[PDB]
Formats: C-alpha cells, structure tokens, sequence
C-alpha cells in the first residue's frame, strides 16, 4: 500500500525524484564571499571555481552554505516543535487526541514522511525523533570532507526541506490541539494590530519570540486576575501570531493584540511604549538588553536559546527577583520555570507602569533635540553605505535641515529599525530616533487588523476546490509567507495579496507576511481580511497561522492529491510531489525573506513541487533553481498511459528565483501557476490573468512567450480571442480556420484529455 | 568629474574587486563592444537616470534587457527593451549557447544601471566566477562584482558622469 | 544518588558550573573574518566589535562561529554513532552484550549525562535519541536572533562538547563489542603504517574514511576467499585505525596496513598505487574523483554523505557495475549496500590491478619532465601565497633549477598535499608532483609501526594509577589526539610524545596524531610503541583507537574520579570535571587540529576541567580559553571543609589555547599538568620536569614565575633544591632556616593536606 | 627598497587593512613610540632575521617578546628578551590593566617579526578590533591585520628593508 520511502535517508529521494527536479531548475550559484572559512586549512580563496584545500570547489560549497541554511532552519522548527510536545505530553498526557477540525487526513506531511497517521500527542513522537535523528546526519555534512558535488548538496537539501514540514507540521497540530487554536477555522476573528493599536495609558507587557507556551501562562494569570482590559499584551513575530490564536477555537473576542513582524522590535523598543519586554527564540534581535535598559524596561529571558549573559532567577522568589527588576539593579534575568513566569511578567508589568511613568521618560528626541541633531549632519555618507536597504539617509537629513520631513516620512515604511547607520555616524546622531520621531503621525495611524491563525484547510476545503485547481479554473494558490527583509516596504504584499484576492485565485498567508497584509486600509478604510472571506476558496484570503503554519499550506496541497486525485501518501512524497508540479497550481512569496528557517521552507515547497518567488535580498541565499526556457530537452516528460516521451509547457519556468519589484513579482507569480495538465478552460482563464497582469505591471504590451502555452483555440483568452488568433497567424505563421475561428496548424504541445504527464518513469504503464 | 576617487565599501566579497573607471575610460569601453546589453533595474532607477538610460541605449545603439519592472517606464520610450528577469538573465548570460534576446546569440559587455548595490553584485557574482564576461557598473555606487565600475558618487555627480559618458559615446 | 544534572538541556551547567571555568579562563576571541553572512540583512561588517543588523556584536558572532564548529562535529561523531548503532542491532540483536574488556564502569560520559550504565547495544539508544534530541535544539540556536551573548554562546559550546564525547563513547563501544575489538589492551598487536609499507607488485584497495561497518565485508570477503596475503588493503583517517582493529581481540597478526592521516590522501592517489578507492564519510578529500580519474582508479562512494554526483548502483548487479568500473565508462559509482560492497571493491581490486598495470601508466613525472617542469618557474610567488603553510615553493624551484633539492625534500613532510597552489601556477607546473617525484627516496623509507587501537583504560589501571595521579607523583595524563594540519611537519608529534614517555608520564594517543606518533624510528630502528610499553602506566604509550576513542581518554579521568575518589558519575559532571580541574593533572595536546570535530573535542576536555594545548593553525577556531596570571582575584576556589575561600596557584593557565612550535609546546604541556592539591613530592616531580623542560627547550634559564608554585621546601626539586632555596632568598626575599634547610617565610600559598578544593560552593560545608 | 608596492593577499578578513609602509616611515613610528614592544616569533624567524631583530632592539633599546620557542636562540645573544605565549601576549595587550612584562604596564607600538603570516594575523586579529593598540608588522610578507605593515617582500629585498630601518633608527 506504502509508497518506496518510509522513514528515508538522505539519499532516499536523489535519484527517484531530487536529481529529476534539479536537472530540469538548473541551480544557479551566486557567492555571497568568495571564501570559506570553515576549517584550519583555510580560509580558502574560492574565486573563479578555485578548490579549497580539502578539495571542494566554490560551486560545491555554496551548495555547501545553502544547505547549512536550510538545515538550521529545519532545526528551528523542529527544536520548538520537541520542546511543545515534551511540555504538552507532560501537562496533557500522551493520550491528548489531535483537535485540528474538520480533516480525516490530519498530518499529510507526517504521514508522507513516516506512513504514520498520529491521532494523539503521544503518537506523534515517532516523528519528531526521525526528525531529530536525521538532522544530526545532516549537520554532520556540513562537516569539512563531506559532501563536494553541489548537486548532492542540493539533494540534502531539499530532503531537509521535506524535514522542515514534518516539523513545522508537528510543532503546529501539538499546539492548536492543547491551546485550543481556531480549527481550519474561515471565520477566525480578526485581530487588532499595529503599534498605533495599543492604549499607550495602560500598561505593556511586550512579548517577542515563536515558542507560545510561556506566555499562555502569562495569559492564563491575567484572565485568573481580570487584568485583560487593565493591561495590554502584544507581541512581535510569530508569538504575536499564536498568542492570539490561544482558546480562540471557539472565535471568543480576542482580548490581546499585534505590534508586527521583526521589523518593528526596535522601533516598539524605541517607541518608549513597553514597561516590560519578555523574550523567547528565533528571531529575537541581540541588542534588547541595552536598549530596553536606556528607557528602564526590565528584560525577562525566558528560553534557554537566549539568555544574554543575564543572571539566572530560575529558581528564586518572584517577589524578590520583582524587586530586583523594578528597582533596576539588575537589567533583566533569565526565568526558565512557566508557572513563575507568567506571575512574573504581569505582575512586574502592572507594577513596571507607575514606575517609569513617574521617571519622566522622553523616549524620542524632543523637536527642538531633533532640529539640532539633523543640523549636526555632515552628508559624510557613511550612513548611507551601512544601510541594509540602502536608504539616502544623507539627503533625507539634507532635506530636513530645510523643514522638508517628506523623505524621512517616506523612509520609516522601509527602514527595518536595525541601527547599522547609527553605529557609522561620526557626530553620534540616532539616525533611526530621527526616522521614529519624524514618522509619529504616520505611526499613529499604524492600523490594522488580521485574521487569526486558522489552521488547517479542512477535508471539505478541499474537496471543494480540488478538481478545480487541478483543471486551473481556479488559477492557482498563492501563499505570501515569510520574513519581513523587504526592499521596498511592507506595503507589497497587500498591493500583491489583492490583485489575486480580485482576479479569485486562493490566496493563504503566514508569519510577518500574514501581518503586514493587514496593515493597511482602502478608501473606505477595510482591510483585506474584511473585503474577503476566510475560507480555503476562490477569491479568499486566509491567515494560516504563524510560520510553523506554513506546513499546513504544502498540507493543503498534498490533500489535493490525497483527497481529490486519491494518491497514496504514507512513504510517498514523490508522486505526491510529482503529482504538484504537473497538476496543482501554485506559487509561494517570501518577498521579505531574511531567515534560515525561510530557506527551508521555500525549500520544502520546491521538494513538492512548488516554485516560489523571493525578494531580492533572497540572492544572497546563494543558490537559485532556475529552468533554461530556450533548451528544448529540458521539456520532456513521460505519459504513464505508455512510457512515451511527451513535451510540456516551460511552466513553471523555475521552483526558487528572486524578483526585483512587487510590480515584477505579481505577472511572475501569475504565470508560475501555469501546470502542464490545465484543461482548456483553466489554461484560457490562467493566461488570461497572466497576459493582463503583465500587460499591467509591465508596459502595456503582451508576454513575449505566451504562444507557448497554446495547444488549441480553445486554451485562448475568450474576450480576445479574435485579435489572438490574428497574431498567431500574423506574427508566428500558424493556419487559421476562420470559419469556426480555430487552429488548423501551430503548436508544437497537442491537447490530449487523457494524458498521464510525470518526471517518474516508474510511474508509467511500459 | 572625477569618478574613481571613491572605492569605500562595508562589507566584501573578498580580495577581488572591481576597476574604477572614469566616464571616459567607460565610453571607450562601451563603444568598442561588438554585442553590448544594458541590463536595467529599478529599485535605484530615477526620473533622471531613466532619462539617461535612453540616451545612452540610442547614442551607442545597446540593445536593452529591462529587469525587475523598469519595462513599465521604458515602454513608453524609443528604445528598444525586452523583459527579463535579473536573476534569470544572470544565469543565461554564463551559458555559451544562449541565443540571448533576440535570438543571436549572447553579449560581449554588460552594462548595468539602475540597480541597488546588493541585488546587482549577488546576480553579478554568478559572471564573475562562473564566466569571462566583462561587466561595467555605471551606478552612483562602487560595484564589487562587475568587472569595472563607477566608484561612491553624490547624485549630482552621477548625473554628471551620465553625462559626460554620454557626450563621449 | 544521583548528581543534579540527568539528561540535562543547554542551560543545565550554566550558571552552576561553565560560568565559574568562564570567569577563570576567559575567552580570547580573534576572529577568522570581519563580517557575518549568515541572514539576508547581511552580510555585516562587525569589525570594532560593532554589531550586526540584527544586533549581535562582533563578540558575540564569533561565540556563536566557535560554538557553530563545536556542534558540527559533534554532529559527526553522533552521526556516525547512530549508523553503527542501527545497523550492530539489526545484524547482531539488541541483546548483544557490550564486551569492552576488564572494566565495571563500562561508559562513563554516558552515565555522567544519562544516568544510564548501559550494558548491551539495545540499552544504548535512549542516549543516542538524547544527543540527537539536544543536537537539534543546539543547531536551532545558530539560526539569526537567537543567542547573543558571547559567553552563553561558550556555556552551549561546553554543553555540546559534553555530548560530544557521549557520541564518541556510543560510536567506539558499540563497535568494540560488535567486531571483537582489543579489549583495554596493553598488548594490542603492532600494525605496520606508511606509504612505504606497501608492497607495490600487490593489487592495493584504499579505503578513506570513518565507518568501518563496509570495510569489515571487504576484510570478511578476503578472508573468505583467501587474499588476506594476495591484495593489499590500507586506510587513511580513522577507518584505518578502526580497520585494524577489526576482530584484534584476540591479538591475531595484522594483515592489513596503515596508509597515513588525512594529508597522505591527495599523496597516496598522485602515486598511483592504488588501484581502487573506497570513500566513506568525514575527512574525506572533495576532489577525489578527477584525481583518481587521470590514473584510472575507479572511485566507489559507500555512505550517502558523499555521492560526489556520482551515479548510483546499489540496486545494480555487481558483475555488470564492475565492467562499467573497469572499462572507465564511469569514473565511479554510489553503491551503499554493503553484501555488495564487500565484493564489489575487492574483486574490482584484483581485476584493477592487471588492467592499470596493462596501461601503462608513469604516475609521477619522468626524470626529464621534472626538470623541465622545474625549469619552466617564474617566480611569480603565486604559490607561496596561496600555501596553507606558507612554503617558500618560489626558493625550493630556484634552488631545484640549479641540481640542489634539498629544500623540496625537506618541503615534502611539512606539505599537506592540499594542491592549492597548482591551481594559482600560471605556468601550469603541478607543484605537487614535483615535491613528490623528488621525495621518492623519502617516502620508500616511510615505514612505521602503529599498535593497534586498544580501547578504554581498564578498572584495573585505574586503580593502579589513580592515587599517583592525583598525589602528582605520577606527573600527568599527556593526550597526543588530533588532525595532521601541522605547520612544521609530521615529526613533532614523536619528539613530544618521546620526551614525555622518557620522563615517565602517561602518554595516550588517537587518530592522525597516533598515526604520525608512529612513523618515525630512533638509531636502533625501533618506534616508541616498541620502545615504551601500551599499557595505562607511567613511561607508556597506549593508542587509544580513532577519533571516536577519545572518549576513552575523558573516561578514563572520569574513572579515576568515579574509581579512585569513588565519587558518583550518574548525572554529575561539574562535580566531576572540578575535581579533575583541582586534583588530575592532564593536558591535551591537538597539535594540528583542523575539523570541526577537533575544536569539540578539545571543548568537550574543557568542560571536564582537561587543558589542551593546539598547534598554530588552531588559532582560527576563533576562541581561545586563557587566564590572567595577573589578576589575584581569578585564582580562589573554596575549601569544601569550611566554606572559606582559599587561594590557589595559576595552574592550568588556560584551558584552550595555541602553541607556535613544538619545543614551545612541551614546556606548556608540563606545566599545564600542575594541580592545587599535589601533595610535596608531587609537586617537586611535576616543578622538576616543567622547569628542567622550560630549561631545555626556552634557552637555558628557569622559568620566571617558577617559585609561585612553591608551598614549602619539600615541594623544591630534590637535585636543586640547595640553589633553589638560595634563588628564593636572594631574589625574592623569603626567610630561611639554613640548618634544617626549610622555608620560614614567602609562599602565599600553604600546604594543607587535608584542604577540599572546589570551584562548587555547593559542595562546601557551611 | 621599495616595501610599499606589493600588498596581494591570497584571502581577505575583510574590508580592514594595513597601511604599507616604507623602510623609513617604519623607523619614525618606532622611535616615536614611548613604550614599545618587539613581539617575535619562531617560525619565520632565520639566521639573518634573527640577527636583524637583535639589532633593532639594541638601535632603538626596545625589549623584546620572546614568543613560541625564539628565545631558545635570543637566550644567548645580548638582548633584554623574556619568554611569553603569543596567544597570552595578544590578549594581554587588550587590557589596559596589564602590568606588562616588566611590572611597569602595557606598551604603545608592537612590532611583530618573525611569524607565519596566518597566525600573526589570527593573534593581532583581537587587538585590531578590541583595542586601540598600534602594531607594526616587518615580515617579508604583507600583514592584514596591523596597523601598518611592509608589503610582500624577496628575502633579499626583506633582508634589505630591515637594514635601511636600522640605519634609520
Ligand atoms: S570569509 Fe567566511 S564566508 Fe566569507
Ligand atoms: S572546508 Fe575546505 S574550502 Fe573550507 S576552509 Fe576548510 S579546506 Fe578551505
Ligand atoms: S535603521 Fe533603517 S536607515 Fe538605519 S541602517 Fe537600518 S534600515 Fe537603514
Ligand atoms: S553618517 Fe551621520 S554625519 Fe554622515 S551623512 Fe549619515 S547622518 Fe550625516
Ligand atoms: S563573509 Fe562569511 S564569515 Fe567572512
Ligand atoms: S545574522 Fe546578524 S550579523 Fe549575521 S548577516 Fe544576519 S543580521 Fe548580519
Ligand atoms: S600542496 Fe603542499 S606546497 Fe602546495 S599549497 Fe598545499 S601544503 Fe603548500
Ligand atoms: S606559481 Fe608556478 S611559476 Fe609562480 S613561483 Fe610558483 S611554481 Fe613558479
Ligand atoms: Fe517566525
Ligand atoms: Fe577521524
């Protein structure tokens, strides 16, 4: 019954499916150093394809460096998921049943991995140690005289990314099963966020991380208290996310709020606004310490993996380790025990309000210290040269020496608040203070709401979208993940989230994505959460959850095969994968992706055949997998009816590349949901948008290639038909039957309903 | 204007780097190419620059390979510009057989404009290492990984290298 | 019972025990590179101690690289640990007792982390699943926005190397007790090692590696088949160690041979005498392939680790594989089955060497061409700067031009064959084989003996040995362990090791260092094995077994604390690691470490309170573990019998640190094995040695600071102690009593029998 | 001898790096310094640079860091040389605290001579990016990571450099 690969070792899938995948997406390698400095023999010069002294050349390590991404990332959600389920087994028992909604396939990417089907927390252990027990494999690879060839390189790492959804999946059911999380909920209420939301008069308990378990304490003591209309508690990241998911199973009005993504941790810091600040892992910025410390906001530590060189209090009274704190004799310590941990945070909380609203606490600049410092500006540039995104700083400062703020406005929405300009400039001035104070109009209207996690897409869901997906009616997913390390602003993704929620492709959102997605507001001031559904549809927009979430989407996909096409899942994922790419329409978005845990994602995505589109700052992952349009062997697939070779569409045209703009991305993504087994409806309705979305965002004038993807009359755009088939004559020479207005002689792909397209010749009928 | 002053990065991709030159060491370059292509983006492209970008393309006859979404803008101007993707385009430019934009074959100098330092070197980084290909960075900002390159210069003075390279063309 | 620490997580030693060795031995950060590449919003110049975008500081980056490299090879060695755990109970059963010779304390890293006194293969996973579970939650804390502290980045370094000698002990007894491995013996059987062992006329299998579970078919295959006499089979790295180990148990005459370390790889293949090349895992050249390639020495990859993209055959039938192999269709294959492997290499062996021979192949260059060759240098000084070792190639060439070869004949046994300064010739000239054609001579008298890797120290030397170490009457514990990435050459090892073994220390021995320790031979002929017994002794010399028997050398200090001081092991490292740091002189010595597998190593000996002394090249670790011998305050501990704090000498002086030559390393090392509770004669033999060393190898006069280690007379040098006690007066004022010849007055330090010692407050009576 | 030419490197800590100086420029920051330390090493160190260390510690009476094993030849020659670790030295140098080798504090100008270039880089790596230490490296071979150094050097030319410092010492 079990496909070939239950429990799989590294090399499981590298000549079945891997090798197949990479020969077609050519890794394309662009070194973020020429150098490795990995072991004592080096560091190795390794320009121009040179060999380190252990023998492994520049291609060979850069796969080397992408694949060590990859498996930290897989490390982090597989280290949150093991300390979820240890916690939750010995809080709840083994025998806790898995609550996820309405699904009879309840963990697709645990099943495909292990051929087990875990009902209960306990039953889910099996596959959490796999997963530990191949990433110690794996980190040991990364060891000097390992792997060379960068294509193996590449295997392992698409293995690893398969890793990374069994862990992420296993992180997120434990906990929406235990905290009571939304079920594959489409009415999961909508969540207040922004650092406008918050009652600057009440006092802040500021939580940044992923792992939730600690502040459901935190949470738990406040409603025991009646604190939850007393006291705000937001958070940054993911916990912001899953904090707000907690007991909301049954939609209950969400009482806690949103600051933002990662790139709002020092901007709230600096804000002044948080009385207290409790952090947890990933993604947590190193320098919390000392600038909480500048506007006396103790810092609690609250996971091993952070602890900041702080004093331990694990173990002492809460009384005396509060007094400690308010009096600000120490700046922070370390509280590994959850019961201390959420008296400890509230209570400091309350009492942390009085406190520094009595110190008379200017957090920002006053006007007149603002005037001053911009005229101390000396237009060295060396500001301009640190900034990540590089932002002309100097002649913003230019400008505003003369009142004109409007480029320092323009620049808050961009900066991601990482201080790098701060620490180069010679006259000492708070570059990112000046940015925060010029922008408080901007910051009070910093408004949003966003749906909550949701969960899972439930059976139903599926089954209701399936066989539309499948045809391309519905012209495809579009999930907008990831970290916030964009080039241009957080207002892409919503500009990119609606033009598909418009034109009714499914779009799912997670992590920082889900909420800057939220962050804005039409002319009649709704939000995108408001103007569409919530449900796994055509035209519907759903907040899957944090980025743990994110194994839910690559699960939604799987459940097209398992449920629509009934394909096997246990030992299974390169059918499964297989099926993807030649069947299943979609297209993931990390346009801000800055993350370890981002690589492995967008890796597991591409293992399952599916292709994302990352931000620019996404070149510096160091390996692309890009297909060459122009080679015409590179399109051949075979048809299982009889193990012949059969050509397909270059679509998608890559599985992992970067784009430039949101304008850019948008057509890319669009036609990257273009599958070789459209039906003449699906493949009309998806070159429909396609073709006018690039007309749209670039030029005005038609896809160069779009003749490529006709087989017959009946694949064209039904409004423009006509003047179609005129070009396809006029400019291509294809014979025209003008009678009944269809095509006599042209493509080079036939149309053929019962074609089997699949890269597995195993798969076919010989 | 003195455009090779300036070499000031923050952080390198090590020992090799690329050469300053002035605007009219880049006009001699670019002219004696036989198959040149101004590959644009658009993060860094202004008003002024876009301006430039044209005059350069009709003074030296370059065919141009529009990135990101600077088509949108380019469209609307005599040139001839094609889309392509920047990450894609890098990629193709280091295989031998591609028969390039407009089916003849590939490029014998890239000149890259309109691009934020970044994005640039990392695709550039494939050519360098990866190729033979000459690439000339004609940025306000000094391109490690382009065979030769404008240094840092003010806006000004970048409209003004614009200009004189222009002049020279 | 037990100690307070059983399976612990990453903070367990934190604050109770890796804060106190951090506050003495400080960490020295020098950094390998400037920047972190690590995330998207990089890279980030760090330079000053500035901090990155995400806010981790220069300090802390470079905690976070040592702690990077610490993991990684702990990795390897869990890695490798788990493979032969796997696949020893699914060939021989759970059941399988652990045969590890006379010994009742069977696995004391795993009991000290564990509780756990494992007595068969079955009762040794729960702590393979333990180290594989907390190598998932360390990698996960290298992922961008999770630690930032410097010194908790060295906290979760010591833990690491904690479980990293836990995999070591898992990987070596399971083998030990599957494949009859010597059984803690003294009298383990002299192996024959170097290039110039091999008989030449015979066909020649290489193996390179670490797994010997593949190996172990071949040599069962031979035997089998009756080639034990008729092929040659010989490993470089570990595998060769282990290799010969194989079924040794019982003494039985080696018939397999010892190539060399890791840097006879590229050595071994230019000279063309093998005829095929197995690879394995870890330490494994990345340009194998083309190299063997050119002589036609087919490639066989046997662990998914490393494919090199080769193609695969392990579902292929052996005949037609092998005809693929020899016909030089394919440079090689992956073939991971190991019924296959077995016949697979040494059949291809036998057939290989006819067919090579056929081929007529001139491995090396003629005499003519190497003068042509030689005559063809610029003297650009591309190479010299391009050389690892900074060999002057330029002088050697110019020198060679004109018939004088002695600078490339000395050049050959500092070279470690890494070739990249062939690739930087602008002449072409493979500088390599340059060095080799004119080091023919040399490597023809490249023989020497190796005794067999014995296993772990017995009960039985333990209680032999204990009480001498701990007194200090038995100056130290000397471990020669580590990688060949010296910057002098391979000989330094023998000197050291020699003076040690002279002066009556306990030398242990493993991996390349054992390997090298063995290639020399006095006047007589004889190597140090044949001169100095193998047992655990003073004036012995005992090769503990690979890289993974390291663990035997920290078990075996642990033993004499849990046997000799009979103090409890089960979950109780810091109790164990400070009564070695105050009562157990060791030093390690890792004189060219270069794996990541080395610095975890060397940071798991820390953690137990063990010195080590590391080569040069070591420096590029990133960290070093130094104190200042000038702060009075970093040397008291506490008298466990009062609670008092009490004042101890400066000894160790660091915990982890470099030595640039060897005659500088041996003095260090000498020192380094100094302990606050020498009793008298303890102390006056350990002064002797280090003084009388100091003496001998730093320019004739004593140590400057020799007289802070002195309590009383009697811990004077016996032979000196007249003019010593003239010195103390004379140059430093201290009051004599010239009758009976005694000390009146001087040391800061008293002499108390009965004082406690500790670093642990907890273990003081208050 | 021109020390200044040549500064190629075969791999970079990045976009820090030494100042070339001349034989002469060399001399005038040494004899400036008012507590200097010559830190020599073993490796590097031959016959001829050995009796050229011994001749600039007498020219401009600096005392000198016996560092690995030098002092096993400096012993006998008439120098004021007391043995240190390297990788102690280059963390002692960065505290302020530290009352040096004779009791009478830390120094202002390290001269490094005598090292493989790998290791000297790695020990004064600490000094350049946590103190305020000036070094100065006079190795035939060119030195990232101090204050200033010589360029990459023949011996001959090295041999050469070293004397004219002396003279103008
Ligand atoms: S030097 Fe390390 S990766 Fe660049
Ligand atoms: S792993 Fe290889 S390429 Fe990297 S530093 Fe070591 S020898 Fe050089
Ligand atoms: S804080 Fe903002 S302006 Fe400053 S370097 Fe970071 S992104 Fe650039
Ligand atoms: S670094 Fe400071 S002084 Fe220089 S341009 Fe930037 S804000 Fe002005
Ligand atoms: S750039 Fe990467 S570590 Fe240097
Ligand atoms: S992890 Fe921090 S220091 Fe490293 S590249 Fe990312 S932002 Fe920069
Ligand atoms: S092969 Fe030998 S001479 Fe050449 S770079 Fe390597 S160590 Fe130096
Ligand atoms: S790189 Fe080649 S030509 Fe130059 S000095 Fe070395 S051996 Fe001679
Ligand atoms: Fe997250
Ligand atoms: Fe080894």
């Amino acid at each position: 019954n079990a496909g070939p690969t239950l429990f799989p070792g590294l090399e499981g899938y590298r000549d079945d499916w891997n090798f197949k995948l990479l020969d077609r997406y050519e890794p394309v390698i662009t070194p973020m150093c020429d150098q490795c400095c990995y072991c004592t023999y080096g560091p190795c010069d390794l320009s121009g394809n040179k060999r380190g002294a252990c023998g492994i050349d520049m291609k060979g390590h850069n796969g080397r460096e992408f694949f060590l991404r990859v498996i930290t990332g897989t490390a982090c959600h597989a280290a949150h998921g093991r300390h979820l389920l240890d916690h939750l087994i010995e809080k709840y028992g083994e025998d806790l049943p898995l609550t996820l909604g309405q699904s009879n396939v309840l963990t697709p990417n645990i099943t495909i991995s292990t051929g087990l089907s875990p009902k209960t927390l306990g039953e889910v252990k099996p596959a959490m140690e796999y997963v530990e027990e191949q990433l110690t494999q794996l980190l040991a690879t990364v060891h000097a005289g390992q792997e060379s060839a960068e294509i193996d390189y590449d295997s392992k790492a698409l293995f690893s990314g398969s890793l990374d959804h069994v862990g992420m999946e296993i992180s997120d059911i434990v906990q929406v099963a235990a905290y009571d999380f939304p079920k594959a909920d489409p009415e999961a209420p909508l969540v207040e966020i922004g650092m406008g939301t918050i009652d600057k008069s009440k006092p802040f308990l500021c939580v940044i991380g992923h792992n939730v378990a600690g502040v459901t304490y935190m949470m738990d003591y406040m409603e025991d208290n009646n604190l939850t209309d007393k006291m705000e508690i937001a958070g940054l990241c993911c916990t912001a996310i899953d904090l707000t998911r907690y007991k909301e199973a049954d939609r209950r009005p969400p009482y806690a709020k949103v600051i933002g993504s990662m790139s709002k941790e020092l901007k709230v810091i600096r804000s002044g606004m948080p009385d207290v600040i409790v952090v947890d892992e990933q993604c947590v910025r190193g320098d919390i310490v000392p600038e909480a410390q500048k506007l006396k906001i103790p810092v609690i530590a609250s996971n091993p993996k952070i602890m900041y060189g702080l004093p331990n209090r694990t173990d002492a009274d809460v009384d005396e380790t509060m007094e400690e704190l308010k009096s600000g004799k120490i700046p922070g310590c370390v509280m590994l025990d959850y019961d201390k941990l959420g008296e400890l945070c509230v209570r400091l909380t309350m009492e942390m309000a009085p406190i520094r609203d009595a110190a008379g606490i200017t957090a920002l600049p006053t006007d007149e210290e603002l005037v001053n410092m911009v005229a101390k500006c000396a237009d060295c540039g060396a500001c301009l040269l640190a900034c990540p995104e590089e932002i002309d700083i100097p002649e913003a400062m230019g400008f505003a020496k003369k009142g004109d703020f409007s480029y320092f406005e323009e620049i808050h929405d961009t900066c991601i608040g990482c201080r790098r300009c701060e620490q180069v400039c010679k006259k000492e001035i708070p570059i990112l203070n000046v940015i925060e104070k010029i922008a408080q109009k901007q910051i009070a209207e910093e408004k949003g709401l966003m749906r909550a996690g949701r969960g899972q897409v439930s059976d139903a869901e599926i089954r209701a979208e399936g066989l539309n997906l499948v045809m391309g009616t519905t012209p495809g997913i579009i999930a907008i993940i990831g970290c916030p390390n964009y080039a241009g602003g957080t207002k892409d993704v919503y500009y990119i989230a609606e033009e598909f929620l418009k034109r009714n492709f499914i779009v799912v959102t997670t992590g920082c994505g889900a909420m800057d997605i939220g962050m804005f507001k039409d002319a009649d001031g709704k939000t995108l959460y408001e103007r569409f559904p919530g449900g796994f549809q055509c035209g519907g927009l759903a907040n899957i959850g944090s980025c743990v979430s994110n194994a839910h989407i690559t699960g939604a996909a799987e459940k097209v095969a398992a449920i629509f096409a009934q394909r096997t899942l246990e030992g299974n994922l390169a059918e499964i994968g297989d099926y993807i790419l030649n069947r299943v329409g979609a297209c993931g978005l990390a346009w801000g992706a800055f993350s370890q845990k981002a690589s492995s994602i967008g890796t597991g995505c591409n293992i399952f055949g599916i292709p994302a589109v990352l931000g620019p700052h996404s070149s510096k992952y160091r390996r692309a997998l890009i297909a060459k349009t122009y080679e015409e062997d590179k399109w051949k697939v075979y048809d299982a009816r009889n193990g012949q070779e059969m050509p397909i569409p270059p679509a998608p045209e890559f599985l992992l590349t970067t784009a430039e703009t949101w304008q850019e991305a948008i057509p890319m993504m669009a036609k990257a949901c273009i599958r070789p087994s459209d039906n003449s409806m699906g493949r009309a309705i998806k070159l429909t948008h396609w073709m006018e979305l690039h007309k749209k965002y670039l030029g005005g004038k038609e896809p160069e290639d779009w003749w490529k993807f006709v087989r017959t009359e009946a694949d064209l755009p039904l409004a423009t038909r006509e003047a179609l088939l005129k070009e396809l004559e006029k400019e291509h020479g294809w014979e025209i039957d003008w009678k009944r207005k269809k095509i006599i002689s042209g493509p080079k792909i036939k149309f053929d309903v019962s074609a089997q397209p699949t890269n597995l010749k195993r798969l076919c009928k010989e | 204007v003195d455009t090779t002053k300036n070499t000031k990065l923050f952080t390198s991709y090590g020992v090799n780097t690329s050469k300053a030159v002035s605007p009219e060491m880049a006009a001699k370059i670019i002219s004696k190419a036989k198959r040149p292509l101004l590959m644009v983006g658009t993060l860094a492209l202004d008003p002024e620059l876009l301006d430039r970008v044209v005059k350069i393309s009709k003074a030296a006859n370059i065919p141009i390979a529009a990135t990101g979404s600077s088509l949108a803008v380019l469209a609307d101007k005599d040139v001839d510009a094609k889309y392509i993707n920047a990450h894609m385009l890098g990629f193709y430019l280091t295989d031998p057989k591609w028969p390039g934009l407009d089916g003849n074959g590939n490029y014998d100098m890239i000149i890259t404009i309109g691009f934020k330092k970044f994005y640039i070197n990392q695709v550039l980084s494939a050519a360098k290492n990866f190729s033979n290909l000459k690439t000339i960075a004609i940025e306000r900002g000094y391109i490690q990984n382009a065979t030769m390159s404008f240094g840092n210069l003010s806006k000004a003075d970048h409209y003004a290298a614009l200009d004189e390279l222009i002049n020279a063309l």
